[PDB]
């Protein structure tokens, strides 16, 4: 549209299990505060997955908290142009008609 | 917890990461404030002569 400046922006929503999901909402299975905030990210290691599985006990409790993140992108526009000049004597007395 | 915090004054929301930020942070009425004309006193007194 006309009256909205020169920039367009959008959102992108990162999935839950990704390395790009950096946050501070993590609570591990024991209940302690942890830094990662996502279960195990993009890890294929069996040990890492086992150490970070979301297990539950009989009593439940306040464990296994997660969080989310989104990203934004942008782009803009520019202007270009060029020109040339001539005179009438360049047209009338030239040997080649149809130069223009 | 997911908090709104204050995106203005430099405290990003919890949902937003390092790259992102809120798009809309205010509302715009689009009805401007204008000032009217000043009234005139000496002008109605005069009469006109053609030239």
């Amino acid at each position: 549209p006309k009256h909205y400046g020169k920039t367009i922006k959008v959102y992108e929503y990162v999935p839950l299990l990704d390395d790009r999901n950096i946050n501070d909402q993590g609570i591990d299975a024991s209940g302690a505060t942890i830094v990662n905030g996502n279960l195990y990210g993009s890890s294929k290691d069996i040990g890492n997955i086992t150490s970070k599985l979301p297990l539950l006990t009989e009593n439940g409790g306040r464990v296994n908290r997660v969080g989310f993140t989104r990203i934004a992108r942008e782009g803009s526009i520019h202007k270009f142009g060029f020109f040339y000049e001539f005179t009438q004597e360049s047209i009338d007395f030239d040997s080649d008609d149809g130069l223009m | 917890m997911l908090n709104y915090n204050a995106p203005t004054d430099g405290q990003k929301s919890s949902i937003d990461g390092a790259n992102s930020d809120q798009m809309q942070t205010f509302f715009w009425l689009k009805k401007a404030i204008i000032t009217a004309r000043k009234e005139q006193y000496f002008m109605p007194l005069a009469s006109v002569t053609n030239m």
